């Protein structure tokens, strides 16, 4: 067994954070105080969720979990919440003011002031580990900290953990739900700067979680405790495999290998389905036929965009709950032939699948409803590019009348890294294209 | 159409089901990218604090 | 109240849309590249598809459906009907066709069923004996087409000659395919050229190589009533039965094929789009189809009838407002 | 603690300053003697802003109050809330500054100023994380004009760093009858254009429009001026005051409105509007809120924003409304009038809800525009500044306190250009 350690930057990251690491607790049977009486070695342990979490002799599982945001608010929820005793203090890091949503003075001013002991608190981490695998790194593109203090992390963990790998799940920007109009810029920025240091980016923009919440779960004005349940269902489907028992995807690596050909078109493209309101008066169960269907339907993307126009180089199937192979077979069987699913030559047309006969786990009281089968499919598709191009049209608009632009280079940082950073993602634009140039 | 590396848990299954073939910096020039901005901007302010003294 | 931009300026199809939207009222047009509009008139060109459908607050509609251009580019067109269950050798209304590159295409299967009366065609260039014809495409750069020529065609009287027809279909966001019933026969002034046909204009019926050579049509635009007056008089029919069925049957065939691909029932954004379908009668009165024009000109005559119907049709249907000229074809 | 401290200099800044001291002070639950009596966890939670703790759970503005003559303080030490200043922090001279910037500024302020600063000083070392500093005075005055911003260009020096926010009152000739007002708001303005990073125009002209057309009182005082003002200065900052995403420090409000440093002048706006002691019979429905406060008669600044073109813009409500019904409001205003929106800033117009309504009302909707539209007032100003200047009119009041001529023309310039500038970006 490999542990990995989560990084939670910034709002987003800790509250994102803190709803997996609460669904993770319920997942595996622990309490609000990291005892867990399913496991019988006290003390310790190789199972499969001590890639998650450590042991304590007292009887203590406790996350891997490293919080940090550049001020106190939101992580002093998590100091003072229902969960404080499943983290020990030297892992919840804050700081004094915060970085104004500049991506200058999250990586540039503030950071430089910080980096140090947040790397210390990570090294702490690795210390205790056997065979530590890599990181899984939460945080927002839009804001100060989660763009310009997350990408100075990153370039740091690459050159003290060279061996390691890098997920991220990264909170795309909104405007129903944006607090910033430079959003844009911090997001090219930090992508920018973090292309080379992240392994596999698993992208979720507010807008396609705010919709599925409107939509399908009937609420009216989703909040953040709305997205970020979610939120923490996807993310715990794609991490189920590295807790509990199977052979696909059984480490970081694979994410990797399965998912990306090329590294820097490492951004997959994540779908789930079902989401059903827990109000809903009794509900037609759906099928696997039906679920798999749903992978394949724009509106359960966690990124809005069309599969048709562009290849695939890689799909996975992530199953939770009440599935075997003949149906999953049966279903891609179907949709084989009513869907436009046309992959890069250079790659065998398949899906790689996964099964654990639990079902999801619902956090009681929350807005999901309880069903007896789930899945979450990540294909890497080149239509995740739309996200790009209309981030960078953005940026275009603004920054060719450098608009703000003062408030950044006003924190040391060059007008140059600005067009450096788009340059680049020009770049990776060109990238996608090629890859799906065919019709 | 073919199944392969089909494995089983207690916790579920995974397999593969193909359709079809195919056909870095360092931490020292961490520091100078850093230092040199924290330096763009010391000097922006002491113009500051220049023009404010005239 | 509702906001548009156009993007695409040569347009005199959506010139007209755009001046009647306008000439209502209810319709205000935005600067090109201000976001915040219903109906994108999009470019021709790189339209910036993934931009659309991500404005809250905002239902969009725009002009063209993604991914119809591979219905509407002679090299695709010929890639989408061989390669595709439901056209495929299954087809009868399609010239026998084959892809080909100016040195996965076809320059050798081409020569094969080649080995037989042949006449073909590619700006363009039509022969008899292979070899020039793979030097013409060799000459050039881009990609290019070679089907068998349509060596008898049915020719008009008075005159001997030849014509193509045009049908312009509008296809809704629903998916409806809709037929204006007024189309028009693109005839030829010079008699049409049994013997020997490297010279072109009487051939090719296009109106610009013909209005630059030619008397019996103003315009060489013959229209439905006068070409079905006449095919009761000279062949004792209907274009109705000779003809339309077999158009509708071509038109409802296509679009149907890639529906699949193209749709946007659930889709962040709508489409609609206008279609032209150009079609060559026979002899023996057996439609073949020719090309599809994914941005098609209207005639002028007709102008005023089909861009009011797209506004009806296909933009107040979604967002409406404050005895049809137009055949649903029926799938 | 993102603690601010509070500024107010001179009549107009003092008299402002006092009632922005005693609505938010309600809006709290502090009364005179400064001890919370709220009926609520929300209005202590970021109650440091602005407030100061000492022994017996008393709360004290973070507040400083100077005037060049002793009037004033008095008014405002026997005031409403006249108590609960810290003592200490009245700094008052006694000659006065005669409506004029030069002695504000150079002669007699320059004697009073570093006793001002040593509260300021004094008020600071005692921060956590000292968000900035926000001052009330007026700019066609000597006092709060000329020592007004004197006192910004010293605090910008000590602290470089920090946020400078001012409340900048803006004289208008349809409120008050001194020749010279045109002079210490172009000497005013040059300053704040160079040395404030956000300024609310709180224009006389359109307060006195309001109350005299709109609300139909026929013989408007300061007080009624004065009713307006801190109904806005309660809405403009209420998302620094309570917990919430948006704005909810002076940096983050600079960021998302300020496009361009020098272009960081602001109009304000409110609904619905009232008279001191209207009472008021039904609540507006969140489409009135949203359509009225976008209302050219509802704005602070006398401007057309159908003549400009919205840069940035700020919108909070306030009581117990619909997130939805809000959000699709605000929705429709951008789509329906797309065009006063600058295409090249996507999404320009941020949006809070706070549930604790003001003093009063059920609901109410503050509006923070950064509009090219106020380059209209900076015009009123310079034409009236132009036509005196150029036969060099009363400028002796002036040189005889030391100034230069040139003086003169550098600020008539540094406006001209913050004019011809917004005129830029509302053509692009
Ligand atoms: C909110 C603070 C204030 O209270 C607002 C004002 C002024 N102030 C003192 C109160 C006062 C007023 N009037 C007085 C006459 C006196 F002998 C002594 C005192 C006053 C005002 C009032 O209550 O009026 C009934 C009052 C005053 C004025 C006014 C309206 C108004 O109220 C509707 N105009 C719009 C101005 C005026 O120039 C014009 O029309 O052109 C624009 C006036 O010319 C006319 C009408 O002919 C007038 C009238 C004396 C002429 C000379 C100097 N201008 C300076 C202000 C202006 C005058 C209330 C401050
Ligand atoms: N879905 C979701 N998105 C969030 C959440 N918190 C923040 N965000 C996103 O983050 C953006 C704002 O920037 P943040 O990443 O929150 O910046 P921060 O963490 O507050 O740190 P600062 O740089 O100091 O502002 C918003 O536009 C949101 O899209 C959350 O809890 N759920
Ligand atoms: N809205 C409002 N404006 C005021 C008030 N008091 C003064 N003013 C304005 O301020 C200007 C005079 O400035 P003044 O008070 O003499 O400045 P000071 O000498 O520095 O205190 C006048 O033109 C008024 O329009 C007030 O209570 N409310
Ligand atoms: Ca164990
Ligand atoms: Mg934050």
């Amino acid at each position: 067994m490999r542990e990995c350690i989560s990084i939670h930057v910034g709002q987003a990251g800790v509250q994102i954070g803190n709803a997996c690491w609460e669904l993770y607790c319920l997942e595996h049977g622990i309490q609000p105080d990291g005892q867990m009486p399913s496991d019988k070695t006290i003390g310790g342990g190789d199972d499969s969720f001590n890639t998650f979490f450590s042991e304590t002799g007292a009887g203590k599982h406790v996350p891997r979990a490293v919080f940090v945001d550049l001020e106190p608010t939101v992580i002093d929820e998590v100091r003072t919440g229902t969960y404080r005793q499943l983290f020990h203090p030297e892992q919840l890091i804050t700081g004094k003011e915060d970085a104004a949503n500049n991506y200058a003075r999250g990586h540039y001013t503030i950071g430089k002031e910080i980096i140090d002991l947040v790397l210390d608190r990570i090294r702490k981490l690795a210390d205790q580990c056997t065979g530590l695998q890599g990181f899984l790194v939460f945080h927002s593109f839009g804001g100060g900290t989660g763009s310009g203090f997350t990408s100075l992390l990153m370039e740091r963990l690459s050159v003290d953990y060279g061996k390691k790998s890098k997920l991220e799940f990264s909170i795309y920007p909104a405007p129903q739900v944006s607090t910033a109009v430079v959003e844009p810029y911090n997001s090219i920025l930090t992508t920018h700067t973090t292309l080379e240091h992240s392994d596999c980016a698993f992208m979720v923009d507010n807008e396609a979680i705010y919709d599925i919440c409107r939509r399908n779960l009937d609420i009216e004005r989703p909040t953040y405790t709305n997205l970020n349940r979610l939120i923490s269902q996807i993310v715990s489907s794609i991490t189920a495999s590295l807790r509990f028992d199977g052979a696909l995807n059984v480490d970081l690596t694979e994410f990797q290998t399965n998912l990306v050909p090329y590294p820097r078109i490492h951004f997959p493209l994540a779908t789930y389905a079902p989401v059903i309101s827990a109000e809903k008066a009794y509900h037609e169960q759906l099928s696997v036929a039906e679920i798999t269907n749903a992978c394949f339907e724009p509106a359960n993307q966690m990124v809005k965009c069309d599969p048709r126009h562009g290849k695939y180089m890689a799909c996975c199937l992530l199953y939770r709950g009440d599935v075997v192979p003949k149906d999953v077979n049966a279903a891609i069987a179907t949709i084989k032939t009513k869907r436009s699913i046309q992959f890069v030559d250079w790659c065998p047309t398949g899906f790689k699948v996964g099964i654990n006969y639990q079902p999801p786990t619902v956090v009681p009281g929350g807005d999901l409803a309880k069903v007896q089968r789930a899945v979450c499919m990540l294909s890497n598709t080149t239509a995740i590019a739309e996200a790009w191009a209309r981030l960078d049209h953005k940026f275009d608009l603004m920054y060719a009348k450098r608009a703000f632009v003062h408030w950044y280079v006003g924190e040391g940082m060059e007008e140059g890294e600005f067009s450096e950073a788009r340059e680049d993602m020009a770049a990776l634009e060109k990238d996608y294209e090629e890859v799906g140039v065919d019709s | 159409m073919e199944v392969i590396e089909l494995n089983k848990c207690t916790s579920g299954q995974s397999f593969e089901v193909i359709l079809k073939p195919p056909s870095d910096p360092s931490l020292e020039e961490i520091q100078k990218k850093l230092e040199a901005a924290e330096e763009r901007r010391k000097y922006q302010e002491a113009e500051l604090l220049k023009h404010l003294a005239e | 109240m509702y906001t548009f931009v156009v993007r695409d300026e040569n347009s005199s199809v959506y010139a007209e849309v755009s001046r009647l939207l306008l000439a209502t009222g209810q319709w205000k047009r935005l600067r090109k590249d201000n976001p915040r509009f219903n109906l994108m008139l999009g470019e021709r060109n790189r339209l910036p598809f993934g931009r659309l459908g991500h404005e809250p607050g905002l239902v969009q509609l725009v002009n063209y459906y993604r991914g119809a251009d591979k219905l509407c580019r002679k090299a695709s067109l010929v890639k989408l009907i061989k390669t595709s269950p439901e056209l495929s050798e299954s087809c009868t209304w399609f010239p026998e066709s084959y892809v080909i590159y100016p040195t996965t295409d076809e320059r050798e299967v081409f020569l094969a069923a080649y080995n037989r009366g042949n006449v073909w065609i590619a700006g363009i260039l039509i022969s008899s004996e292979a070899s020039e014809l793979l030097d013409f495409i060799d000459e050039q750069g881009q990609v290019h087409v070679i089907q068998k020529y349509l060596e008898k065609p049915l020719l008009l009287e008075p005159g001997h000659r030849k014509f193509d027809i045009r049908s312009w279909v509008l296809v809704d966001h629903l998916y409806n395919i809709y037929l204006y019933r007024e189309g028009v026969l693109r005839t030829s002034s010079e008699p049409y050229n049994s013997a020997n046909f490297q010279d072109k204009t009487c051939h090719l019926t296009n109106h610009c190589i013909q209005k630059e050579y030619s008397r019996y049509e103003e315009g060489n635009e013959m229209f439905f009533e006068e070409f079905n007056q006449y095919l009761m008089d000279a062949l004792n029919t209907t274009l109705e039965n000779s003809i339309l069925l077999q158009i509708k049957h071509i038109i409802r065939s296509c679009l149907m094929c890639i529906e699949p691909a193209i749709s946007t029932k659930h889709l962040h954004y709508q489409s609609f789009q206008l279609f032209g379908f150009d079609f060559m009668v026979d002899e023996e009165l057996k439609v073949w189809l020719i090309e599809v024009n994914g941005a098609p000109a209207c005639a002028q005559k007709l102008y005023a009838e089909l861009c009011q119907g797209i506004v009806d049709v296909a933009i107040s249907s979604v967002f409406p407002l404050a005895t049809s000229i137009f055949i649903k074809l029926h799938h | 603690m993102r603690e601010i401290v509070h500024i107010q200099a001179g009549q107009c800044g003092n008299q402002i300053g006092a009632k922005f001291w005693e609505v938010i002070s309600d809006e709290h639950g502090i009364d005179p003697t400064g001890s919370y009596h709220g009926d609520s966890d929300l209005q202590l939670e970021r109650i440091n802003v602005y407030y100061n703790e000492a022994t017996g759970n008393k709360y004290v503005p973070r507040a400083i109050l100077v005037d060049l003559e002793p009037g004033t303080m008095d008014s405002v030490r026997s005031g409403p809330f006249g108590q609960i200043f810290r003592p200490d922090n009245f700094v008052f001279g006694q000659s006065g500054a005669g409506n004029n910037w030069a002695k504000g500024h150079y002669t007699e302020g320059a004697e009073l100023v570093d006793s001002v600063l040593d509260v300021v000083r004094k008020e600071s070392e005692s921060c956590d994380c000292l968000q900035g500093f926000q001052l009330t005075h007026s700019l066609g005055g000597g006092t709060g004009s000329g020592m007004g911003t004197l006192l910004i260009s010293k605090i910008r020096e000590e602290y470089p760093d920090r946020i400078m926010n001012t409340f900048s009152v803006m004289p208008s000739p349809k409120v008050s009858d001194t020749v010279v007002e045109p002079y210490n708001a172009t000497l005013s303005v040059h300053q704040l254009v160079e040395n404030t990073d956000e300024t609310y125009c709180i224009d006389n002209e359109a307060l006195y429009d309001i109350c005299f057309r709109t609300l139909k009182l026929t013989t408007p005082t300061y007080g009624d001026l004065n009713h307006l003002v801190s109904a806005t200065m309660s809405g403009v900052t209420t998302c620094l005051r309570f917990p919430g995403q948006l704005n909810a420090d002076l940096r983050k409000l600079a960021v998302n409105m300020v496009p361009f440093p020098r272009l960081h002048f602001f109009m304000p706006g409110f609904a619905p509007l009232t008279s001191r002691g209207s009472q008021q019979y039904r609540a507006l429905t969140v489409p009135e809120l949203t359509q009225q406060m976008f209302d050219s008669k509802n704005m602070m600044a006398a401007c057309d924003p159908r003549h400009g073109r919205y840069l940035t813009v700020a919108a909070i409500f306030r009581g117990r409304m619909s997130m939805k019904e809000v959000d699709e409001q605000m929705l429709n205003v951008q789509n329906k009038n797309s065009s006063y929106f600058v295409e090249w800033i996507p999404n320009n117009v941020k949006t809070a809800v706070c549930d604790i309504p003001p003093r009063g009302l059920k609901m109410s909707a503050t509006f923070i525009g950064n509009s090219t539209a106020i380059q209209e007032l900076f015009k009123r100003i310079s034409e009236q500044f132009t036509a005196m200047f150029r036969r060099k009119a009363f400028l002796h009041w002036y040189t005889g306190e030391g100034m230069d001529e040139m003086e003169f023309t550098e600020a008539e310039s540094n406006m001209n250009d913050l004019v011809s500038e917004y005129q830029q970006y509302q053509d692009a």
